[PDB]
């Protein structure tokens, strides 16, 4: 009964992340929804329990049957299973006609995601470099093909918001939300308004390059390292959480208030002058200033900024 | 019905059969037309539990396996209706799937 093991049991044997297609498809009618948690794109992410264990159930309508179908194909990828990927466990139906309900079955994190966690405390500079770490370990993951018989295509992301990552109990992040994910083989504008990057929000973005899909991810990423780095105390000083561009737009940000901004007069989020101060909060500043550059090709690669924290952390004795 | 066809491979002792409410345990390999397998308990080593007749898995696995011995394995053949239809299983079983199953039951519980 005990999921991880019976996740282990299967992925042992091969092929599919998650459980074997026959366990995944007893869930939905042995699962007790508790309550709704939170939103993921075109579904409600509610917790469940199954064989009183928590997990979380992204729950779809059928009229977004398309997006269940391309997010759990995603999830079950070959090789796509990783510490900072939310871990799929199954997706399974139940109801009837109009009430149809699709199920996206994951693991469950009580600490919620990036936004409530960075809501809920303040950091120091290891659990600052561990958050946005381990997340861009993750996106890297997505970005990186992998060759194998059976290989992992690379992947952009395309909707990344700090609402999209979730922290687990030991401090670290995993992606999830992989509904507008495009693999290397859509329409330009889809996502979260406040994080699309410039090219995105005036439909400049080339669709002759799946690249373009990879570098806007990284503008996106830089607005997350500024929204954590926010957190992080220096000089018995911490600014409250905020959104990015929190003093610059009002609340669900439409196109036209982002075009202004981000297009034409070309602004970015504002550093507090105490990370002046701070030779880390420094480096953050400079890496988030090199994710979210107007021209997607002098943008730091997901690579690049792994390495990059990577070394803050050593230089700091800090480890991983 | 057609939808469920049943062809013994090796005979059951022909008498202990699953009743509406009993844990049936299996080994199973499930593959598509084409032949390209799909889930194996068997190459997981961990039998397969159900209880008839609460519909945890597909008409077709009910219907099949309650017509079979304790010991008796058989290849179901098992139409798109009595399985996962025109919505398939994402990245796993696609439209209008016709599946094959080779089932062993194995003990009633
Ligand atoms: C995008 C984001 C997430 C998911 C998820 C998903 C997996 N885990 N998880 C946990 C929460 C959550 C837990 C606790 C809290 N609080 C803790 C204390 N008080 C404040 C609120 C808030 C939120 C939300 N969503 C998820 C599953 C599937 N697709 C997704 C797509």
């Amino acid at each position: 009964e005990s999921l991880r093991d019976l996740i282990e049991q299967s992925q042992s044997s091969g092929s599919g992340s998650g459980l074997p297609l026959l366990v995944q498809r007893t869930i939905a009618k042995q699962i007790q929804m508790v309550k709704q948690i939170g939103k993921g794109r075109y579904g409600e992410v509610w917790m469940g329990k199954w064989r009183g264990e928590k997990v979380a159930v992204k729950v779809f309508f059928t009229t977004e049957e398309a997006s269940w179908f391309r997010e759990t194909e995603i999830y079950q990828t070959v090789l796509m299973r990783h510490e900072n990927i939310l871990g799929f466990i199954a997706a399974d139906i139940k109801g009837t006609g109009s009430w149809t309900q699709l199920y996206l079955i994951t693991d469950y994190h009580e600490n919620g995601s990036l936004y409530d966690y960075l809501k809920s405390t303040t950091l120091d500079a290891k659990s600052m470099l561990k958050l946005a770490y381990s997340s861009v370990s993750g996106l890297c993951h997505l970005h990186t093909e992998i060759f194998s018989t059976q290989g992992k295509p690379a992947i952009a992301h395309r909707d990344l918001k700090s609402k999209n990552i979730l922290v687990k109990k030991n401090g670290t992040c995993c992606i999830a939300d992989l509904g507008l994910a495009v693999k290397f083989i859509p329409n330009t504008r889809v996502g979260t308004k406040r994080y699309m990057p410039p090219e995105v929000l005036d439909e400049s973005l080339n669709r002759n390059h799946f690249q373009s899909y990879i570098m806007a991810d990284m503008y996106s990423f830089g607005l997350i390292l500024w929204e954590v780095a926010r957190r992080c105390v220096s000089g018995g000083i911490v600014e409250e959480y905020q959104l990015p561009y929190h003093d610059l737009v009002p609340s669900d940000p439409s196109y036209e208030d982002m075009r202004e901004i981000v297009c034409i007069k070309k602004l970015r989020p504002s550093f507090p002058n105490r990370w002046s101060s701070d030779e880390c909060l420094r480096q953050m500043g400079k890496l988030m200033t090199e994710c979210w550059a107007h021209n997607p090709a002098s943008r730091l690669t997901a690579l690049r900024v792994k390495k990059t924290l990577a070394k803050m952390s050593e230089s700091q004795d800090i480890k991983l | 019905s057609m939808g469920v066809q049943v062809e013994t491979i090796s005979p059951g002792d022909g008498r202990t059969f699953p009743k509406r409410g009993q844990t049936c345990v299996v080994h199973y390999t499930g593959m598509l037309e084409d032949g390209k397998k799909f889930d194996s308990s068997r190459d997981r080593n961990k039998p397969f539990k159900f209880m008839l007749g609460k519909q945890e898995v597909i008409r077709g696995w009910e219907e099949g396996v309650a017509q079979m011995s304790v010991g008796q394995r058989a290849k179901l053949t098992i139409s798109p209706d009595y399985a996962y239809g025109a919505t398939g299983h994402p990245g796993i079983i696609p439209p209008h799937a016709t599946l094959v199953f080779d089932v062993e039951l194995l003990k009633l519980e």
